[PDB]
């Protein structure tokens, strides 16, 4: 019990 | 009492890497344990043959041991109070450096 | 800065027809493009905000679409009262300068206008009603005769942020009096470089739902 | 017209498409994290791809940072086999499959209730590592089960935010009273405070009506009205973090055996609290410095999990002292389209 | 028929081709690091690509590791602009340009003399970070000058090894003698030792001829013959590291006023010294556990730079003690084709 | 394991002609392919080592080439004494099993042979002369009648490494007596699964310049 541990983004168009 | 104090000292020294000892305050716990050991030493200063040197030693040791123990307790409770109170009014980081 | 191209430069159509206006951006804007309209002698009013999401208080005839970088504003029926100057704005990046502005043919109070010396200091006061300076972002936009609107100053009291255009940086100071709940603009300049009418508009503080409310504005002549 | 957010691997063809960046909850139900993945047929034996939703929780205080320990735990980790070498889909997922192609493998996560919202503690200039707080992440691993180690190139990491909005019912307005008996005989001092409403939006002004009845032998020196923010940390038994995000001190005095009513305006904002290290703020993705943390709603009949953020208007009168607290909710309303989750003007 | 070694970026098209993985030196001259780079025209304003040759030097001891400090320095960093938006080429570079295409930008580095060879200290099980020692690396950065930060995706990192070989002249064979006068009157004890040769190859047996002349009142108990390896660390004024890589203890005794000559065989190897932390070994690329470090040759008329590795056969006789040291060189010869720089049988 | 395919299975050509032998690997071998030859009643001798690098002590008629995974051994002139069985070996990976073996038609000492019981233990002794066990790697390779060579055991005393084939793992123990400078092989087996002649060969300790020297070998019959 005495413990501590236990590319870039993008967008696109999706047609309906 | 001396056996218990030395056992606790050895336990804390061996388990110095645990988060509990670090969070509780290594320095404060060590000095409190030292004061407890000083008290258990001063226990038998009174129970001996009284001499002026022994009388002075017993009075000084009793005063010093009480001061050490209760000042360590004050430091511990002051760190606890500073942590509990959070950010004080008009301040940003009132944390107590250990 | 990002320059917006608006087409056509001038459009004329019959009443009830469908009119399409195109807006091209310099680069990607992440669909953060709004469409505003203004009438002569009147403050601009927002029409479309946030990638073809219709704003409350305007007729449903206006519609928006986005094809890549291009943005299209479509009017199904040209109402007799729907003859105004339309502008394309992008608020994804600073500056937030508007588009070229197309013409169609067949509360906030601003003060501090009047005659101005060629070189000196000017103060513009913006009285705000119905909202707080910490719940909105206050913008000041100038419009010169013979040209469209141009973003000038922006202040966000909640985040404590200030923004000025490159052509006005170093000479424009915008402040928000929270106790008085008003805005002050100080401009120490020279010549007639800023001879334009200044509108004190507001936008949503956090999500920036376009410049919904625009001030009446006062004429400034150097 | 609908659009989604795409995250691409640095190498190979591993693209994760998610419909929305915010997955809100309605106490009874939570909006499911539904998305799709495109993976090129570049594998021979490792025909299994996994999607992991992790509600990580990190914490670090100034004294703990100086000492050299920072708490870290995984509140909830969910693993889903995206590739089936049952599970109903949605209209958005079907549209994503149709547009992307046959390789679009769906994945849907049903976030269980009683989970903390995405709240990040504000880090100081010294802190340069991972953001302290509760962060929800989606990680895509193209490897043979979980036995193999995590590869940065293969894994796709995308940060999502789970937030709550203001309830439909405003709730009763706060009204807190306190009567204190002084040591000098029986001389009662009465204090009462009320709020304009119970639900408050970020940046909106807060109007507090404070009325004081002095029947004593002392005169009140100053009145301190503050907006305390409390961050209960259930895990690791951490002490409660209390921070005044706004304060107002009035030097007005109230004569003994007299009544005095007044109204005070307090508008919390981040500009004044930007230097308060450890302050809880809304969920962050790439250090956008979002608004203050929205006070989580414990409508459940109440679990000790994650970080619980609350706001209370505290009124204190000196001459000991009389202190009263009025809880209130500072939560964002439901946005019209979507939360941008970033500074809308980037520059 | 010639072949080269190619290192490719995780993302994009950035490939670095090098003719050989070992760049040896001949004291007077050093073989130049000549290579080519293929970069796709994926840049608009950042039309500058840089190649950096770094002779990094890292060190860490057991006490220092426990304390929490590890020394690190850059002995020599050379930057070359690969893209010229003078510099003579070689036949290999011209062939690489012809085969690769027009985009093949060359880069040539002339390593200055008096530089330490690629020697890596053996790390213990506790150590899991960068290898301790002197490592030569070539890093390709596709960015606008050195002002921009280093990107892992853009940069290409390839480890090269600079090693020295046995000199053509074998050199005089070691012959060390020592006469000691005991405190009991004037009773001289004579010890002499000689080697079969001066230059020694790794794994080759070492034959030591030891002759003892006892004219004293004491009898020698045991004779200890060891192969000490010394690692002088010029930087940071680190203490000399001395390690016995092989030892032999003989219980034979020599009577007083008598002569005794013998021959001893010592064959140093890594299997017995695999548990000696901090031992200097040959340059490593991907933890191949290469042979022992080849004793660097200080033919220059002698600079305090990098790590200087030396070997000495030490003979010690007890009954104080008489100790003698015979320096010798344990260096690899010139390979026929190339050093594989890896375990030739991988499994 | 990696299996090597050698073509043609049997080749016949006139004296002085050019003979080409092809070797295909299961996967990439990083050009760590050698070519050996053996004559009937004689121990195998290395011909080509390390990607078409001619070994000292053999005629220059033999040549090598590498095209991707494929390796080619070319003999410009078929000498009357150059009628032997050729093998393709890859030592990049373990096991180091040889190729199929092509046939052409118109010091180390090994001991410990003799009659063997169907089930029991066998000891093979390899006396090494002219080199030390720490300066070389000692390999034991078995050859069965009607089949080519097969790598069995490898020991490297300098690195303290031992390697055995999958079919012989758990029953073969190889040791190097440095003081005696010899090699010992212990095989506790049953039946006639290992009825083959065992050759004690050596290779360069560090760079592994092929199995240059091969032992005479002794016949083992179960
Ligand atoms: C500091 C601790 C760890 C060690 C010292 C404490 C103990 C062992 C010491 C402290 C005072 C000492 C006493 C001081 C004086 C005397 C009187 C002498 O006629 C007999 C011994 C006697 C009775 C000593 C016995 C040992 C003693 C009790």
């Amino acid at each position: 019990k005495n413990v501590v541990t236990h590319q870039s983004s993008a967008s696109t168009y999706v047609p309906t | 009492g001396f056996m218990c104090t030395c056992m606790v000292v050895t336990v804390f020294i061996k388990h110095n890497n645990t988060p509990l000892v670090k969070a509780s305050g290594r320095e404060l716990c060590y000095i409190l344990l030292f004061g407890v050991g000083l008290s258990y030493c001063m226990t038998f200063f009174f129970i001996a043959k009284p001499s002026p040197v022994i009388c002075a030693l017993r009075r000084l040791g009793l005063g010093s041991s009480f001061a050490i123990c209760y000042s360590a307790l004050l430091t511990k409770t002051n760190c606890i109070a500073r942590i509990f109170d959070g950010v004080k009014n008009g301040a940003q980081r009132p944390k107590f450096i250990s | 800065d990002i320059q917006m191209t608006q087409s056509p430069s001038s459009l004329s159509a019959s009443v009830g027809d469908r009119v399409t206006i195109t807006c091209r951006a310099s680069q990607s804007v992440s669909s953060a493009v709004a469409w505003y309209q203004q009438k002569p002698g009147k403050a601009p009013k927002l029409l479309i905000y946030s990638a073809s999401s219709l704003y409350s208080g305007v007729p449903s005839r206006f519609s928006g679409s986005r094809s890549g970088t291009d943005f299209t504003l479509t009017i199904s029926s040209l109402q007799p009262e729907d003859f105004a100057t339309y502008y394309c704005q992008q608020y994804k990046y600073v500056p937030v300068t508007f588009g070229q502005g197309t013409k169609v043919e067949i509360q906030l109070v601003e003060s501090g206008g009047g005659l101005v010396q060629p070189g000196g200091s000017l103060r513009l006061s913006c009285a705000a009603s119905g909202f707080n300076v910490y719940s909105s972002s206050i913008h000041w936009v100038r419009q010169a005769p013979g040209k469209g609107l141009e973003w000038v100053a922006s202040i966000s009291s909640y985040y404590g942020y200030t923004y000025y255009a490159d052509s006005v940086k170093g000479r424009f100071t915008i402040s928000a009096d929270t106790s008085k709940n008003t805005a002050y603009l100080q401009m120490n300049s020279l010549r007639a470089e800023d001879t334009a009418v200044y509108y004190c508009a507001r936008s949503r503080q956090f999500w920036y739902s376009g410049l919904d409310y625009w001030g009446q504005g006062t004429l400034v002549t150097v | 017209g609908t659009r989604v957010f795409k995250k691409a691997s640095p190498n190979g063809k591993l693209t994760v498409y998610l419909g929305k960046r915010d997955f809100v909850d309605h106490i009874d139900l939570v909006d499911p994290v539904d998305g799709v993945v495109l993976v090129d047929p570049e594998y021979l034996k490792e025909r299994r791809v996994y999607v992991t939703l992790t509600v990580a929780f990190r914490y670090g205080r100034e004294d703990l940072d100086v000492l050299g320990l920072t708490f870290r735990k995984d509140l909830f980790v969910a693993n889903v086999q995206s590739f089936p070498p049952k599970k109903p889909l949605t209209r958005l997922q079907e549209r994503l499959i149709k547009k992307l192609g046959e390789h679009a493998y769906p994945f849907t996560f049903e976030i269980p209730p009683n989970l903390p919202s995405s709240v990040t503690l504000q880090p100081g200039p010294e802190d340069t590592g991972k953001a302290l707080g509760v962060d929800y992440e989606v990680k895509a691993f193209v490897a043979e089960n979980l036995e193999e180690k995590i590869h940065k190139r293969n894994s796709v990491r995308l940060v999502i935010e789970k937030v709550q909005y203001a309830p439909e019912r405003p709730g009763p307005q706060p009204t807190a009273e306190t009567t204190r008996q002084f040591l000098m005989s029986d001389k009662p001092l009465h204090l009462e405070a009320s709020l304009d409403k119970e639900i408050y939006y970020h940046g909106e002004p807060i109007s507090v009506n404070v009325h004081v009845t002095n029947n004593t032998n002392k005169t009140v020196k100053k009145i301190k009205i503050s907006v305390r923010q409390y961050a209960d940390i259930v895990l690791f038994n951490t002490a409660q973090y209390k921070v005044p995000v706004a304060m107002e001190e009035a030097d007005d005095t109230v004569a003994p055996s007299s009544t005095f009513s007044k109204v005070y305006t307090l508008t919390p904002f981040l500009a004044n609290n930007r230097e308060k290290r450890g302050l809880a703020l809304d969920g962050k993705l790439k250090h956008e410095d979002t608004n203050l943390a929205s006070s989580t709603l414990l409508r459940e009949g109440r679990e000790i999990l994650g970080i619980i953020v609350s706001y209370k208007v505290k009124v204190k009168l000196v001459v000991s002292d009389v202190a009263v607290e009025l809880p209130f909710t500072l939560m964002h309303p439901k946005p019209k389209e979507e939360p941008p989750h970033r500074e809308v003007p980037e520059n």
